[PDB]
C-alpha cells in the first residue's frame, strides 16, 4: 500500500514564494506528480503551474515551488476568511487539502528624520517595501497621515518600482496645525487589512544646551529597604562637558494609568561635576498614602521628575524615569520558552525565562524545580536556563513547580511559578513516540547543530523505519525539507543542521517517521522543536570615522566617513542633533524592531510538540495530508490562539 | 579696540538644523573579503554638539539592515550660546540672553561682545551707533550677558551676535532666527454643514451648493487663515435575510442507492446541500473535508444512474420498465445543476433532451407521463391536481430550459419544443384554479419573459398577504409551489415582493430531507440560493463631486464609489472664500467646512500665577537699593520657587548683603555665586522655599554701580514655579525709566522705535544758507513748515507739543493750508533736549515716514532726520547775537518758497 | 645699524610711506592684513640684532560661508570651502532641478558671497492619464499628479451592475522619467473591451 503525502505551510500568501512537500513512501519505480491550486469552491485554475518527477535516489521526496498570484481585495474590512484548494495527482491517486489564506503580500517600515517638529517645517520619511523574505520589491502603495484626532489630513497611492525597496517622501506640516502625536500610516494596495504605521510629535520647542539622564542605584525597589530609593542625577552638556547647576527633584506613585504625586518627596540640591544625589525615604513614602499596609504598594511602580536648572538661569531642562517597579522578589519566571507537551518515559526540556522586573533578562541566576537537589541551572545571556526532567510513563499531567535557586534571599524574595504539560497522545495507544533533543544555545549563522532523534516503539517494527523526514520552518514558509537516514537497530541517531544567515530570527524543526503498525494500521508519528538563533543582520552594515583620533572636530570643518556594508546594497543615511531626541526619543527606527514585527507574524503558535502529530504540524505551522486518510486538523483561524 | 577683529569681518555661523545628511549612496566597491567600503567625505554643519548617524542598507539579496548609531562630538574652546524663545509676542518687550562659553583651561579671556542692529527690533544698538560690553571671562567657565528687545515686525526675524577677544584670534557669531506673533489665539469657526443628496434634494437628479466665506469678524489683519473642506460618504446597507445555518444542512448529506427512482431521491440532498452551501459560503462553520466528501457522492449518484439509462436514452427506474417522462425530465433538471461540480457527459443529458422532445412531446406542445414514476411522494405537487397537463408541461419546460445553454447548439428541435410548449401554457394560465400550478407555469413562463400583463397580476393576486402561494392540502406543496414563485420573482427581478416571502419560508423551519422531501428540498434550497445570489446587499452609491474655487480656475474632480465609502475626501484652501459645489448621481454625502485663524481676543498676555512688583531707590561711588516683592495667586502659598535677576551694566549685588538672605531661613542662594567675585556677576538667582498667597513677600538688597557709562539698560526680575516655566512674570528696573520700559511709540497695533537721537544733532557746527538749501532739497525730504508752539500737553510717557503752521514752506503728501492746527510727538526725556516753551516760533522738517496715523488726519513724530530750529522773534531780531541766524532763515524761507529746488 | 628692507609677508599690507633701505633700531611699522586674508592690526619692530619682529598667528585666509544641505538634494563638496574652490550639486532621483548645477566659491573684494544660489530640486510631475473608452480610473487623486503616483484602471458597471466588457492589459500604471524632465507614464496599456 503506497502512501502518498504532501506537506504544506498551515496559511498560505499571495505574491509570496511558498514551498510543497511531496512524499511517495513504499513505492516502486519513478512517480510523475502534478501540482495545482484552484479557489475555494469552484475552479478558477489558480496555479498549475508546477510539474515534478519523484524518484528513487531521491528516496522519493521532492519540492514543488510556486507563487500564487492575486485577485488583490474587493472584499471586504469585515472579511471574511479565504481560502484556496491545493490538489496533487501522483500519476493516477489523488490527494487534495484546502489551506487558509492571509492576504499580507510583504512587510513594511517607515522611518521619519526626527522624532518631533514643528508647525511650518518638513517631515521626511522613508518606506521600506519588502516581501515576507524581507527581500527588496517594487510595489504599489496606499500612503496615509493622521491627526491626533484620527483625522487622514493627506492621503497618496505610490509606486515603489525601479526604488529599490526605498521609497523617500516629505511632508509640510502647515502653519496652522493641530498639537498633538501625528500618525503616518501605510498599507499595500492588495492587502488593506494589514497597516504599518509610526508616530511623530508636533509641538513648540526649542532644542536645549544640556540633557538630563536620571537613574536608580537599582532598577526596582525592595519595599523593606530602610534606605529608600537612591537616586543619581546626571546632566551633561551636548558637547560631553560636564554641567554646574541646581536641580529640583520630586518623588511619585502609579498605579494603574494614574499617577500620585508625594509633596514632602520635594528636594533641592546642588550640582556639581555634572552629578548629584537625592533618595526618597520610606517614611515619606509610607506617610504621602494612608493605605497602613506596604505590602498593599506592592505590583506598582515609582517615578523621579528631576528639574536642572543652570546658573545662569537661562536655560532649563526636565527629565523623568518612569515605571520603577515597588518589588518583595527582584526577579519573576516565564515559561513562555517551554513546550506544554512531553513524552511519557524520555527526558522533557524545561527552558525557564527568568526576568528582572523591567523585563531585562536576568543574568547568572540559580533556578530548580521542587523537587530537588539533582536539578540546577543558571541563566544564561539571553536570560534562559535549561532544566532536563526525567519522565514516568503514567498518563498524569505532568506539573512543575520552578523556584529560585539565589542565596541570601529570605525565600519570601525568592521568585516562583507553576505549569504544566500534557501528555502526547499516540496512535491506538501504539506507545511509539520520537524524541527530537536540540542542545546548544546561542547558536549563530556558520555554525552547525547536531540534531538528536530517538525513536521510541517496539523492537518488532524497528526494522521498517529506514528514514525520518524534517523540515525546517522559517519566517513562516518552509525554509528546507530532507530525510535522515536509520539504519535497523538505530534507536539515536544524529543530523549535522548547517546554519546560515537564512534561519534568522528563528526556526522550528519539525520530523516525522510513518510505518504500518499493528493489524494493517498505519500510524505517523511526529514531534517538533523551536531554535533561537542569535538575531542579527543578514550582512553588515557600520559606519565609523575616517580619520585618526587626535581630537574633537570644529564646527565648519570636513569629516571623513567610513561606510562598510555589502556589495550592491543602497544605503540611506540621516543625521540629526541629539538635543531632539532629548525632547523625544520614542518610535526611531530599529532592527530589534524589525525581527519583533516579523516574530509577531509568526503562524507556529507553539515553543514545540503538540498533543498528537496532527497537533505537532498544526501547532508548528504546518499541514499534513495523506491518500491514506491520516491529516492534520483545519486551522480556520488567521491569529495565533491567546 | 587695541588689537581686535573687527565685526563686519566675522562672519557669523546661521546654520543650525535638527536634521540633514538624508543622502542616498549605492555601495559599487568590489568587495575584499565581503566587505565594500565606501569613504564619504561630508561637512559639519554650524551647530555644536553630537551628531548621531543612522544608516539603513537595502541589498537584492540580503535585504534590510539597521545599522548601530554613530556620534560625532562637534565643539569648540570658546564659543557663544545664543538662547532664544520659540516665539515672541510683538510690541511686547522681552529679554534674551547670550552666553558665552570659554572652555580653556589654564588662559583667561578679555572679551567684546555686541549685539547687532536690526530694524524688526528695539534696542540700545542703533543705526549709527552699537551696543557693545567689554568682560572677562575666567578659565574654564562662562558668563552670561543680557540683552533687552522688543520684536516689531511679525514674520520670522533674525537675530544677530557677534563676539572677539582681546590680544588673541579666538572670535565668534551667532545668527539664528525667530518667530513673531500677533496678538492672539488660534480659533476653530465651523463654516457650513451641508447634506448631499442629488437624488433626493437635487434638481433634475443634480444638487449644487454655495458656500459663503467664513466670518472672520475678529480676525487680526494681515494673519492667516485656513479653511478646510471634507466630503465623507454614507454607506446604507440593506438588511439581507439570514441565510440557513449550516448546522440544520448536516444531514442533507446522502449515500445515493438503489435503482433508477431511489437513486435520484438520494443524490437529490447531497447536490442540493453543495449548490447552496457554495452560495452562502457556510463551508467554514461545515467543515472544508466534508465537501470533497459529497463531492465523490455526488459523482457516485450519477455514475450509477448511468447503469439506468436506456439506449433510448431514457430513463425509467428498472431496465425492464417502460421510460418515465417525468424521471427523464428531473434527471435533466438534476444533471443541469451538477454541472457545476461533477464531470458530466453532455451527450447523455442532451440525448436524454432530444429523446424528450422527439417522443414525448404532443402536436399541441404538451408533454405527457406514459409511464408514471414508481414513487408518487418523490413527485411533489403533481398530486391531486387534475390539472397534471400544465403542471407537469411545467416541469418538462423548466428542466429543459436549464438544460438549454448546454444543448442549444446541439439539439435542433429544443428551442421549437420551448415555444410550442410556452404557446400552449401561455393561452390556459388564465384558467388555473390552484395556487401551485400557478407558481411551477409562472416559473415555466419567467424565463421566456413571456409572463406579462394580465398573466403577472393573476401571479401576483395569487399569493395570500403577499407572502405565501399556498393551497388547502399538505404543507410541502405550498413550501415547494411558494419556492417556484420566489425563482420567478427573482426572474421578473421584483425586488419589492420579494423578502415577505422569503422572511416566511425561513420562518417554517423546514430544513427538509425527509420522506418524499425531493421536491420541496431541492426546490426552496434552489430558490434560497438564488435569492442570496442575487439579493442586495448595499444600496448603490456612485458620486460626482466638484469643486469651483474663485481662486483656481482649474476644476477639482472627486469621484466617491462604495469602494471609496470609508475613504474620506479633503481639500485645502488659504484664502477665505465663498466657493461653489457641483455634485451629481447616487448615494448620501456629507460636507463639512471649517477654518482656523487668529483671534483679535485680548488680552492673552499676562503674569498668569504671580504678582510681581519692583523697585529701585536711591540709597542715601553710586549706591541704591533693589527691592522686589512678590504674591502668588492661588489658594495656597507656591512651592520652590526661582527668582532669575539681571543686573543693571556696571551693576553688582553687595556681596555682605546677600550673605543675611541666604543664611535667613526659607532663603537660599548657591555659594557658587556667594564666594564668586564682585565683578562679572550680571545675573543672580535667588531660590525661595515659598512664596505666600495671602500678602506680599518681599525682599531688598543694595547694588553698586562699579562701572560708570553713558545709556545704561535695565535689568529684569523673573520669578516662576519650578515644575512650570511657562506661568511666569517678568518685570524690569531703571532709575530713569519708568517700570524699566524702554521707549516705544504705539498707536492702534503698531509701535515704532524711540531709542534713536531725539533730533538733527544742533549747531556747532554753525548752519549757513547752503547748507540748508541743499539738505532741504534732499528728495527724501518731505515738508517743510514754519510753525508756533501753542500748547504743550504732557504726558506719563510721550510730550504732545501743539504747533500751528503758520506758511508752508515745502509740501509733502499730507494736504496741510495755511493756519491750521498740527500735533508733534517726542518721546520723555527729550523735552529737556528740544526746551521747548510756548509762544516762541520754531523751524520744521521731515520726512514722509514720520506721519501718526492715516490720511487726511495726522500727527507728526520727531526723529533723528527731523530738524527743529528755533525762530527769533522780530522784536529778537535787532538783538546783536540773532543777526546771522535770521538772515538765513529769511534767506532759506524766501529761496525755498519763491525758486524752489534746482533738481 | 641698519636693519635692512624687511622680508616681504605679502599676505599683509602696509600703507605708510617706505622710502628706505635701512631702518634705524627700535622703529616700528604697522602690517596690515591682505584684503585676501583677515586679521588683527600688528606692528613689526626691529629686533636690535638688525632683524625684523616675528608676527604670532595674527592673520588668516578667508571661505566662504556653510555649504547648506538643501531640500531633497545631495551636496557633492570637493576640496574645501576657501575662495576659488567649486562645488556640486545633484538631485539623486525624481526630482528636477531649477539653478545652477555648478557652485563657485567668490571674491567680489570687500566681502565673498556665493556666485550661484542653491537651486531647487522639484518632485517631477506628470500630465493627465491616457483616458480610454468605456473605462475609468480610479483614486483620491485626479486632477493633480505627481512623480511616482500610481493609478488603476476598472471598467464602469453602469447601475444595477454587471460584467460589461473585460478589464485586459495591465490597469495599474505609474509616473515616470528616463530623463531629468517631466515624467510620462510607464504605459498607456489599458483597455475595456
Ligand atoms: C527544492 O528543490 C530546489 C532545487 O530544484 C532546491 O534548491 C530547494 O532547496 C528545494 N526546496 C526545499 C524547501 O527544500
Amino acid at each position: 500500500s503506497p502512501m502518498y503525502s504532501i506537506i504544506t505551510p498551515n496559511i498560505l500568501r499571495l505574491e509570496s514564494e511558498e514551498t510543497m512537500v511531496l512524499e511517495a513512501h513504499d513505492a516502486q519505480g519513478d512517480v510523475p506528480v502534478t501540482v495545482t491550486v484552484h479557489d475555494f469552491p469552484g475552479k478558477k485554475l489558480v496555479l498549475s503551474s508546477e510539474k515534478t518527477v519523484l524518484t528513487p535516489a531521491t528516496n522519493h521526496m521532492g519540492n514543488v515551488t510556486f507563487t500564487i498570484p492575486a485577485n488583490r481585495e474587493f472584499k471586504s474590512e469585515k472579511g471574511r476568511n479565504k481560502f484556496v484548494t491545493v490538489q496533487a495527482t501522483f500519476g493516477t491517486q489523488v490527494v487534495e487539502k484546502v489551506v487558509l489564506v492571509s492576504l499580507q503580500s510583504g512587510y513594511l517600515f517607515i522611518q521619519t528624520d526626527k522624532t518631533i517638529y514643528t508647525p511650518g517645517s518638513t517631515v521626511l520619511y522613508r518606506i521600506f517595501t519588502v516581501n515576507h523574505k524581507l527581500l527588496p520589491v517594487g510595489r504599489t502603495v496606499m500612503v496615509n497621515i493622521e491627526n491626533p484626532e484620527g483625522i487622514p489630513v493627506k492621503q497618496d497611492s505610490l509606486s515603489s518600482q525601479n526604488q529599490l525597496g526605498v521609497l523617500p517622501l516629505s511632508w509640510d506640516i502647515p502653519e496652522l496645525v493641530n498639537m498633538g502625536q501625528w500618525k503616518i500610516r501605510a498599507y499595500y494596495e492588495n492587502s488593506p487589512q494589514q497597516v504599518f504605521s509610526t508616530e511623530f510629535e508636533v509641538k513648540e520647542y526649542v532644542l536645549p544646551s544640556f540633557e538630563v539622564i536620571v537613574e536608580p542605584t537599582e532598577k526596582f525597589y525592595y519595599i523593606y529597604n530602610e534606605k529608600g530609593l537612591e537616586v543619581t542625577i546626571t546632566a551633561r552638556f551636548l558637547y560631553g562637558k560636564k554641567v554646574e547647576g541646581t536641580a529640583f527633584v520630586i518623588f511619585g506613585i502609579q498605579d494603574g494609568e494614574q499617577r500620585i504625586s508625594l509633596p514632602e518627596s520635594l528636594k533641592r540640591i546642588p550640582i556639581e561635576d555634572g552629578s548629584g544625589e537625592v533618595v526618597l525615604s520610606r517614611k515619606v513614602l509610607l506617610d504621602g498614602v494612608q493605605n497602613p499596609r506596604a505590602e498593599d504598594l506592592v505590583g506598582k511602580s515609582l517615578y523621579v521628575s528631576a528639574t536642572v536648572i543652570l546658573h545662569s538661569g537661562s536655560d532649563m531642562v526636565q527629565a523623568e524615569r518612569s515605571g520603577i517597579p515597588i518589588v518583595t522578589s527582584p526577579y519573576q519566571i516565564h515559561f513562555t520558552k517551554t513546550p506544554k507537551y512531553f513524552k511519557p518515559g524520555m527526558p522533557f526540556d524545561l527552558m525557564v525565562f527568568v526576568t528582572n522586573p523591567d523585563g531585562s533578562p536576568a543574568y547568572r541566576v540559580p533556578v530548580a524545580v521542587q523537587g530537588e537537589d539533582t536539578v540546577q541551572s543558571l541563566t544564561q545571556g539571553d536570560g534562559v536556563a535549561k532544566l532536563s526532567i526525567n519522565t514516568h510513563p503514567s498518563q498524569k499531567p505532568l506539573s512543575i513547580t520552578v523556584r529560585t535557586k539565589k542565596q541570601e534571599l529570605s525565600e519570601a524574595e525568592q521568585a516562583t511559578r507553576t505549569m504544566q504539560a500534557l501528555p502526547y497522545s499516540t496512535v491506538g495507544n501504539s506507545n511509539n513516540y520520537l524524541h527530537l533533543s536540540v542542545l546548544r544555545t546561542e547558536l549563530r549563522p556558520g555554525e552547525t547543530l547536531n540534531v538528536n532523534f530517538l525513536l521510541r516503539m517496539d523492537r518488532a517494527h524497528e526494522a521498517k523505519i529506514r528514514y525520518y523526514t524534517y523540515l525546517i520552518m522559517n519566517k513562516g514558509r518552509l525554509l528546507k525539507a530532507g530525510r535522515q537516514v536509520r539504519e535497523p537497530g538505530q534507536d539515536l541517531v544524529v543530523l549535522p543542521l548547517s546554519i546560515t544567515t537564512d534561519f534568522i530570527p528563528s526556526f522550528r524543526l519539525v520530523a516525522y517517521y510513518t510505518l504500518i503498525g499493528a493489524s494493517g494500521q498505519r500510524e505517523v508519528v511526529a514531534d517538533s522543536v523551536w531554535v533561537d538563533v542569535k538575531d542579527s543582520c543578514v550582512g553588515s552594515l557600520v559606519v565609523k570615522s575616517g580619520q585618526s583620533e587626535d581630537r574633537q572636530p570644529v564646527p565648519g570643518q570636513q569629516m571623513t566617513l567610513k561606510i562598510e556594508g555589502d556589495h550592491g546594497a543602497r544605503v540611506v543615511l540621516v543625521a540629526v542633533d541629539k538635543g531632539v531626541f532629548v525632547l523625544n526619543k520614542k518610535n526611531k527606527l530599529t532592527q530589534s524592531k524589525i525581527w519583533d514585527v516579523v516574530e509577531k507574524a509568526d503562524i507556529g503558535c507553539t515553543p514545540g510538540s503538540g498533543k498528537d502529530y496532527a497537533g505537532v504540524f498544526s501547532d508548528a505551522g504546518l499541514t499534513f495530508t495523506s491518500s491514506s486518510g491520516q491529516q492534520t486538523a483545519q486551522r480556520a483561524e488567521l491569529q495565533c490562539p491567546q | 579696540d587695541e588689537d581686535i577683529i573687527a565685526e563686519e569681518n566675522i562672519v557669523s555661523r546661521s546654520e543650525f538644523p535638527e536634521s540633514w545628511l538624508w543622502n542616498v549612496e549605492d555601495l559599487k566597491e568590489p568587495p575584499k573579503n565581503g566587505i565594500s567600503t565606501k569613504l564619504m567625505n561630508i561637512f559639519l554643519k554650524d551647530s555644536i554638539t553630537t551628531w548621531e548617524i543612522l544608516a539603513v542598507s537595502m541589498s537584492d539579496k540580503k535585504g534590510i539592515c539597521v545599522a548601530d548609531p554613530f556620534e560625532v562630538t562637534v565643539m569648540q574652546d570658546f564659543f557663544i550660546d545664543l538662547r532664544l524663545p520659540y516665539s515672541v509676542v510683538r510690541n511686547e518687550q522681552v529679554e534674551i540672553r547670550a552666553v558665552l562659553y570659554n572652555y580653556r583651561q589654564n588662559q583667561e579671556l578679555k572679551v567684546r561682545v555686541e549685539l547687532l542692529h536690526n530694524p524688526a527690533f528695539c534696542s540700545l544698538a542703533t543705526t549709527k551707533r552699537r551696543h557693545q560690553q567689554t568682560v572677562t571671562i575666567p578659565p574654564k567657565s562662562s558668563l552670561s550677558v543680557p540683552y533687552v528687545i522688543v520684536p516689531l515686525k511679525t514674520g520670522l526675524q533674525e537675530v544677530e551676535v557677534k563676539a572677539a577677544v582681546y590680544h588673541h584670534f579666538i572670535s565668534d557669531g551667532v545668527r539664528k532666527s525667530l518667530k513673531v506673533v500677533p496678538e492672539g489665539i488660534r480659533m476653530n469657526k465651523t463654516v457650513a454643514v451641508r447634506t448631499l443628496d442629488p437624488e433626493r434634494l437635487g434638481r433634475e437628479g443634480v444638487q449644487k451648493e454655495d458656500i459663503p466665506p467664513a466670518d472672520l469678524s475678529d480676525q487680526v489683519p494681515d494673519t492667516e487663515s485656513e479653511t478646510r473642506i471634507l466630503l465623507q460618504g454614507t454607506p446604507v446597507a440593506q438588511m439581507t435575510e439570514d441565510a440557513v445555518d449550516a448546522e440544520r444542512l448536516k444531514h442533507l448529506i446522502v449515500t445515493p442507492s438503489g435503482c433508477g427512482e431511489e437513486n435520484m431521491i438520494g443524490m437529490t440532498p447531497t447536490v442540493i446541500a453543495v449548490h447552496y452551501l457554495d452560495e452562502t459560503e457556510q463551508w467554514e462553520k461545515f467543515g472544508l473535508e466534508k465537501r470533497q466528501g459529497a463531492l465523490e457522492l455526488i459523482k457516485k449518484g450519477y455514475t450509477q444512474q448511468l447503469a439506468f439509462r436506456q439506449p433510448s436514452s431514457a430513463f425509467a427506474a428498472f431496465v425492464k420498465r417502460a421510460p418515465s417522462t417525468w424521471l427523464t425530465a428531473y434527471v435533466v433538471k438534476v444533471f443541469s445543476l451538477a454541472v457545476n461540480l461533477i464531470a458530466i457527459d453532455s451527450q447523455v443529458l442532451c440525448g436524454a433532451v432530444k429523446w424528450l422532445i422527439l417522443e414525448k412531446q404532443k402536436p399541441d406542445g404538451v408533454f405527457q407521463e406514459d409511464a408514471p414514476v414508481i414513487h408518487q411522494e418523490m413527485i411533489g405537487g403533481l398530486r391531486n391536481n387534475n390539472e397534471k397537463d400544465m403542471a407537469l408541461t411545467a416541469f418538462v419546460l423548466i428542466s429543459l430550459q436549464e438544460a438549454k445553454d448546454i444543448c442549444e447548439e446541439q439539439v435542433n428541435s429544443l428551442p421549437g419544443s420551448i415555444t410550442k410548449a410556452g404557446d400552449f401554457l401561455e393561452a390556459n394560465y388564465m384558467n388555473l384554479q390552484r395556487s401551485y400550478t400557478v407558481a411551477i407555469a409562472g416559473y415555466a413562463l419567467a424565463q421566456m419573459g413571456r409572463l406579462k400583463g394580465p398573466l403577472l397580476n393573476k401571479f401576483l393576486t395569487t399569493a395570500k398577504d403577499k407572502n405565501r402561494w399556498e393551497d388547502p392540502g399538505k404543507q410541502l406543496y405550498n413550501v415547494e409551489a411558494t419556492s417556484y414563485a420566489l425563482l420567478a420573482l427573482l426572474q421578473l427581478k421584483d425586488f419589492d415582493f420579494v423578502p415577505p416571502v422569503v422572511r416566511w419560508l425561513n420562518e417554517q423551519r423546514y430544513y427538509g430531507g425527509g420522506y418524499g422531501s425531493t421536491q420541496a428540498t431541492f426546490m426552496v434550497f434552489q430558490a434560497l440560493a438564488q435569492y442570496q445570489k442575487d439579493a442586495p446587499d448595499h444600496q448603490e452609491l456612485n458620486l460626482d463631486v466638484s469643486l469651483q474655487l474663485p481662486s483656481r480656475s482649474s476644476k477639482i474632480t472627486h469621484r466617491i464609489h462604495w469602494e471609496s465609502a470609508s475613504l474620506l475626501r479633503s481639500e485645502e484652501t488659504k484664502e477665505n472664500e465663498g466657493f461653489t459645489v457641483t455634485a451629481e448621481g447616487k448615494g448620501q454625502g456629507t460636507l463639512s467646512v471649517v477654518t482656523m485663524y487668529h483671534a483679535k481676543a485680548k488680552d492673552q498676555l499676562t503674569c498668569n500665577k504671580f504678582d510681581l512688583k519692583v523697585t529701585i531707590k536711591p540709597a542715601p561711588k553710586n549706591t541704591m537699593i533693589l527691592e522686589i516683592c512678590t504674591r502668588y495667586r492661588g489658594d495656597q502659598d507656591a512651592t520652590m520657587s526661582i527668582l532669575d535677576i539681571s543686573m543693571m551694566t556696571g551693576f553688582a549685588p553687595d556681596t555682605d548683603d546677600l550673605k543675611q538672605l541666604a543664611n535667613g531661613v526659607d532663603r537660599y542662594i548657591s555659594k557658587y555665586e556667594l564666594d564668586k567675585a564682585f565683578s562679572d556677576r550680571n545675573t543672580l538667582i535667588i531660590y525661595l522655599d515659598k512664596v505666600s498667597h495671602s500678602e506680599d513677600d518681599c525682599l531688598a538688597f543694595k547694588v553698586h554701580q562699579y562701572f560708570n557709562v553713558e545709556l545704561i539698560q535695565p535689568g529684569a526680575v523673573k520669578v516662576y514655579a519650578y515644575y512650570n516655566l511657562e506661568e511666569s512674570c517678568t518685570r524690569f528696573y531703571h532709575p530713569e525709566k519708568e517700570d524699566g520700559k524702554l521707549n516705544k511709540l504705539c498707536r492702534d497695533e503698531l509701535c515704532r522705535c524711540a531709542e534713536e537721537n531725539c533730533f538733527i544733532q544742533k549747531s556747532d557746527d554753525k548752519v549757513t544758507l547752503e547748507e540748508r538749501l541743499d539738505k532741504a532739497c534732499e528728495p527724501g525730504v518731505d515738508y517743510v513748515y514754519k510753525t508756533r508752539l501753542v500748547k504743550v500737553q504732557l504726558s506719563n510717557d510721550f510730550d504732545e507739543y501743539i504747533m500751528a503752521i503758520e506758511q508752508t514752506i515745502k509740501s509733502g503728501s499730507d494736504e496741510v493750508q495755511v493756519g491750521q492746527q498740527r500735533t508733534f510727538i517726542s518721546p520723555i526725556k527729550c523735552r529737556e533736549a528740544l526746551k521747548l516753551e510756548e509762544k516762541k516760533h520754531y523751524l520744521m522738517w521731515g520726512l514722509s515716514s514720520d506721519f501718526w496715523g492715516e490720511k487726511p488726519n495726522l500727527s507728526y513724530i520727531i526723529g533723528k532726520d527731523t530738524w527743529v530750529e528755533h525762530w527769533p522773534e522780530e522784536d529778537e531780531c535787532q538783538d546783536e547775537e540773532n543777526q546771522k541766524q535770521c538772515q538765513d532763515l529769511g534767506a532759506f524761507t524766501e529761496s525755498m518758497v519763491v525758486f524752489g529746488c534746482p533738481n | 645699524g641698519h636693519c635692512q628692507a624687511p622680508d616681504h609677508f605679502l599676505f599683509a599690507k602696509l600703507k605708510t610711506q617706505t622710502n628706505a633701505s635701512d631702518f634705524p633700531i627700535g622703529t616700528s611699522l604697522k602690517y596690515e592684513c591682505r584684503p585676501e586674508y583677515y586679521g588683527r592690526p600688528f606692528s613689526i619692530t626691529c629686533l636690535d640684532n638688525l632683524v625684523w619682529s616675528s608676527p604670532k598667528d595674527v592673520c588668516k585666509r578667508k571661505s566662504c560661508k556653510t555649504p547648506p544641505d538643501p531640500v531633497n538634494g545631495m551636496v557633492h563638496v570637493i576640496t574645501d570651502i576657501q575662495v576659488g574652490s567649486r562645488i556640486n550639486y545633484s538631485c539623486t532621483t525624481g526630482h528636477r532641478l531649477i539653478g545652477h548645477s555648478s557652485a563657485e566659491c567668490i571674491l567680489s573684494g570687500n566681502t565673498a558671497h556665493w556666485s550661484t544660489k542653491p537651486p531647487i530640486c522639484q518632485r517631477i510631475p506628470c500630465g493627465l492619464p491616457p483616458t480610454i473608452a468605456n473605462g475609468d480610473f480610479i483614486s483620491t487623486n485626479r486632477e493633480n499628479f505627481h512623480y511616482g503616483s500610481v493609478v488603476t484602471y476598472r471598467c464602469n458597471l453602469g447601475s444595477r451592475g454587471r460584467k460589461v466588457f473585460e478589464l485586459v492589459g495591465e490597469p495599474s500604471i505609474y509616473c515616470t522619467s528616463n530623463d531629468d524632465q517631466v515624467g510620462i507614464w510607464s504605459g498607456p496599456a489599458p483597455q475595456c473591451i
